[PDB]
């Protein structure tokens, strides 16, 4: 045997892009900036690196997004009444009564962004063993407006905001450089 | 096995810029990575302060008879006084104040939403839009007075969108195909049947179409200042910072509107031959919607509705056609070069566009999908940010589509 | 297989032109890319700066005894000085001080928008109703007085339009046919249904046309020197044609298409194909978008969800169909080079004619035909063939 | 460091001089805002706008699966003076764009998908 099932869903709220160059940043970035010592310190650039960040996102898309994997085998639930049709039906039903029964348990939950209210509510069913309603889904949505996620983004090192005005400049963004290279060794 | 990043360093470094103070770096990407093997997040260009080794030229540009713009735009005198803001910047505007009427004298008129971000800037790194580098703020004097839109209630058309018309045509189209076959043999007995259903759904809420002017264009005081800050050189990765962060292209032909689309894909195989047994099932289930443009309360609603069996309300859709007034998406569009938009009467500018147009060309061949490896069995490679990859939803398994 | 954008070299520059301040030269190109290989969009024209080699003639291009606008477009006192702002740019208040009230001496009238879109630009390339070379604000000091369409009530009717007859029509054509056979079995269908409206057709008037003050001044900028670059870009940007003529209105089309067979040892097959569309355009978006919705499905429909829809084409039509003129016929005489212009206008569309033939792309595979899109060409087929070169199934 | 015929900031910055006035904060809690009260320029002609919750928070330092706790090292406080302007379609507000945020579209997008193979 090999079985799985899957439901996905995508909620986009807006992409955002951001500048290269001619970039203002915090007063407490470029201080941190500051602070570092010429030499290749790597103890204190690692601290800087944690912060602030290792990398930043150049753009993402603001949003929410739900990954619902059903490690449920069909034949589980599909040896007692149900046909994988019904099954399906019920997922998104006469035959067994699928939402009363013991017999849905081993869905998953991503859920990312909305109010909690509703991102408890649909986890609370999904881990009953029963499908979320269309009007839940709407209303999580309507929440997304106050709380996004990054559902995807495209990614630079942190060394690119260094502004090009810092006393040793070059040599900071080159120790940066052989900060970042030595994370990639440094965990297994 | 799964490939890292891979690279080789700067191998040159510029002379000093004399009005610039900078020096600058590029750097050859060889490999990105493959098969989710780490990212190369390094920089394909980097720059250093120089204290100049030669006097800058004369710092101003100025257009002549044209009013130079505290801006640093250009644009014909007399309009500084008229209400319109020409300027990018309302206070030349407020300077004048001894001819201050507006371009419409008694017309009672609306800012079109549709006009404002008309013209968007594009990567072609995945058809990203980004905001504007035109203006679309100034009407060039122009009354214009236009009233096209579903509220037929007036609107002025800025300067830069020659074209900008609110048709409101539509389209859908239906297939649903289904089919079964059955073989069975005596002799042992032997019996197999498969099934196939194949969707496909679409359906187009337009909304307008739009043109932008390619001559005396009015840009962003942003977009006609960030050519300033180019090296004029040739530097690779510094105008592949531009070609990223202002795009590849500009736009213009317009679909605006709302958009729906579905398909299902399901294949079914099921055999049995009969002490011997033996017996085998293979079945691929696939069901996907999308919708874009409209405000969530309608446009959310009904992004699900369209999978099911449910037969879906009517006024469900007429609320989600309203919507789209308030939140159109680009359907389909006319790509430009975004160097068009570096304008005659600036300094250096034919060197500052050849300079952006071979930069397409590495921007072309660094992303080129033909220096990454081939997939495995009846799979094709995909580009992803910092990796290739493949996937083969027709029984193929791993990153690569290896094994079955 | 896939195919990559292909080009010419840059031809050898212009001399530097000497009012426009500028030299350039072009690039054809070969191929526009094909099945999805690297469609495709680098510039055919592209220009220089110069400090010209000789000097500019006399500025000014007035038609003798006119009236100087502030746009530098030619007109007569009486458009000015009646207080209708003719001229482009809303000066009459500078002309006359006594009885300067409009045309309409009383009898003040409403304008109409069904009438201002009226001679719609119009380009080969992607057919867009691109907005009107013609000034339609310009009324000849006239007062003009339609009172037709469906609104019963009075219109000021434009100057370069000669009528706006709103000579109606609906027309409905429909067609099924079907067939039955056996010995196996087999059955088929095909239906076909249009509904057109014709709220009314306008033609432009075919000598003394006023231009919008942009298409005048966006041919003055013109070369003079035949290069493809700049006569392309007002090409690009006003039109191939602009429609002599044209009818507005709304229309609907639909389709159904059904195709079904069916047919020790045991043997035996089935075979079926569905395909369904509908298209809706003119009328505002409630009743358009329930319409063409509601004609997808078999619904048998209310006649008021019909006369709704046809109704509000009285107040957001679209271009059924049109009169296509060449559009150099619209660079007015009277003006400094005017016809080394149109003479050069029709060798850039005659250069238009020859890079777009999508004739030179290579074969589609199987039972396919090649399109042109813009980066690619490519084909769509008969027989379940597949992908975008139809080379598998 | 030193910003010439420009205005160096508290915490160590340049403002171009024409910003200081607006009401943009410019220099950290205001401290640009000192006295310009005869020419206190917008820069915005009288137009209603709400400053973007949703691009305030954007450009989060990231780390080899990890994000920050602290909201960004870019200052999304900071507007060149500028006006520019996107704005949400589902409550008609205006909102200005952070000079970070090269760009801001709002889309409203939704895509699912249900999926099974089985052998
Ligand atoms: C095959 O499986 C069926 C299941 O009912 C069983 O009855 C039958 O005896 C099996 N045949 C064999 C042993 O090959
Ligand atoms: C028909 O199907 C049966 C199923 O067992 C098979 O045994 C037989 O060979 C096939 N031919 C007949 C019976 O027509
Ligand atoms: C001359 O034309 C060539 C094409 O052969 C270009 O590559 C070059 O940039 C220049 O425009
Ligand atoms: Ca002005």
């Amino acid at each position: 045997e090999k079985m799985f099932l899957h439901v996905k869903g995508e909620i986009h709220l807006g992409r955002f892009v951001m500048r290269n160059r001619d970039v203002v940043l915090t007063t407490t970035f470029v201080d941190d900036i500051k602070a570092l010592p010429t030499t290749y310190e790597k103890g204190e650039y690692f601290a800087f690196l944690e912060t602030y960040g290792t990398h930043y996102s150049s753009s993402g898309s603001l949003g929410g997004l739900y990954e619902l994997i059903y490690v449920l085998d069909k034949a589980s639930m599909k040896r007692k009444g149900v046909e994988l049709k019904d099954i399906k039906r019920c997922l998104g039903c006469v035959k067994v009564n699928i939402t009363s029964e013991n017999l849905i348990d081993d869905v998953v939950s991503l859920i990312r962004g909305g109010t909690r209210k509703y991102a408890f509510e649909l986890k609370e069913k999904l881990l009953r063993g029963t499908v979320i309603d269309v009007t839940d889904f709407v209303n999580w949505a309507s929440s997304i407006n106050d709380a996004p996620v990054l559902i995807s983004q495209k990614l630079s090192p942190i060394y690119n905001l260094v502004p090009v005005k810092m006393k040793n400049a070059h040599l900071k963004k080159q120790n940066l450089e052989r900060a970042i290279e030595d994370y990639i060794n440094e965990f297994s | 096995s799964h490939i890292d990043c891979r690279m080789s360093p700067w191998s040159e470094w510029s002379q000093c810029d004399p009005c610039l103070r900078q020096m600058f770096r590029s750097r050859s990407i060889e490999v990105f990575g493959q098969f989710n093997g780490k990212r190369c997040t390094d920089a394909v260009g980097d720059r250093r302060q120089c204290v100049p080794t030669e006097p800058c030229e004369d710092a101003e540009d100025d257009c002549g008879n044209d009013f130079q713009c505290s801006t640093g735009r250009c644009i014909k005198m007399r309009l500084r006084c008229n209400g319109d803001n020409d300027c990018g910047d309302f206070s030349d505007e407020d300077d004048c104040e001894s001819e201050p009427r507006p371009p419409c004298r008694d017309r009672v008129v609306e800012e079109s939403e549709l006009a404002r971000t008309a013209g968007y800037g594009i990567n072609i790194l995945g058809m990203d839009p980004l905001s504007t580098p035109f203006d679309n703020e100034f009407y060039n004097g122009l009354c214009n007075r236009d009233r096209d839109g579903n509220t037929l209630t007036y609107y002025r058309r800025p300067w830069n969108v020659a074209s900008l018309i609110y048709e409101t045509k539509g389209e859908k189209n239906f297939r649903t195909e289904h089919y079964e076959e059955q073989i069975e043999a005596f002799k042992l007995s032997y019996s197999s049947k498969k099934e196939k259903m194949f969707l496909h759904v679409k359906g187009e809420i337009h909304l307008g179409r739009f043109v932008m002017r390619n001559r005396d264009v009015v840009l962003t005081t942003t977009f006609v200042d960030d050519i300033k800050a180019l090296p004029t050189t040739y530097e690779k990765g510094e105008y592949f910072a531009f070609l990223e962060t202002y795009g590849t292209h500009y736009s213009s032909s317009g679909s605006l509107g709302g958009l729906y689309e579905l398909i299902y894909v399901l294949d079914k195989a099921s055999m049995k031959r009969k002490a011997v047994n033996i017996t085998s099932e293979n079945l691929i289930d696939d069901v996907v919607s999308l919708i874009r443009g409209g405000t969530r309360k309608y446009a959310f609603e009904l992004k699900e509705k369209l999978l099911r069996g449910t037969v879906i309300d009517v006024t469900d859709f007429v609320n989600w056609a309203s919507s789209i007034n308030d939140a159109p998406v680009l359907i389909s569009q006319k790509l430009s070069p975004i160097y068009n938009l570096v304008p005659v009467k600036m300094k250096n500018a034919h060197l500052k566009k050849q300079n952006l147009e071979r930069a397409i060309e590495d921007y072309i061949n660094e992303f080129s999908v033909r220096k990454c490896h081939t997939c495995q069995n009846g799979g094709t490679v995909i580009l992803m940010d910092g990796k290739c990859l493949c996937a083969c939803p027709f029984k193929f398994e791993g990153i690569a589509c290896e094994i079955s």
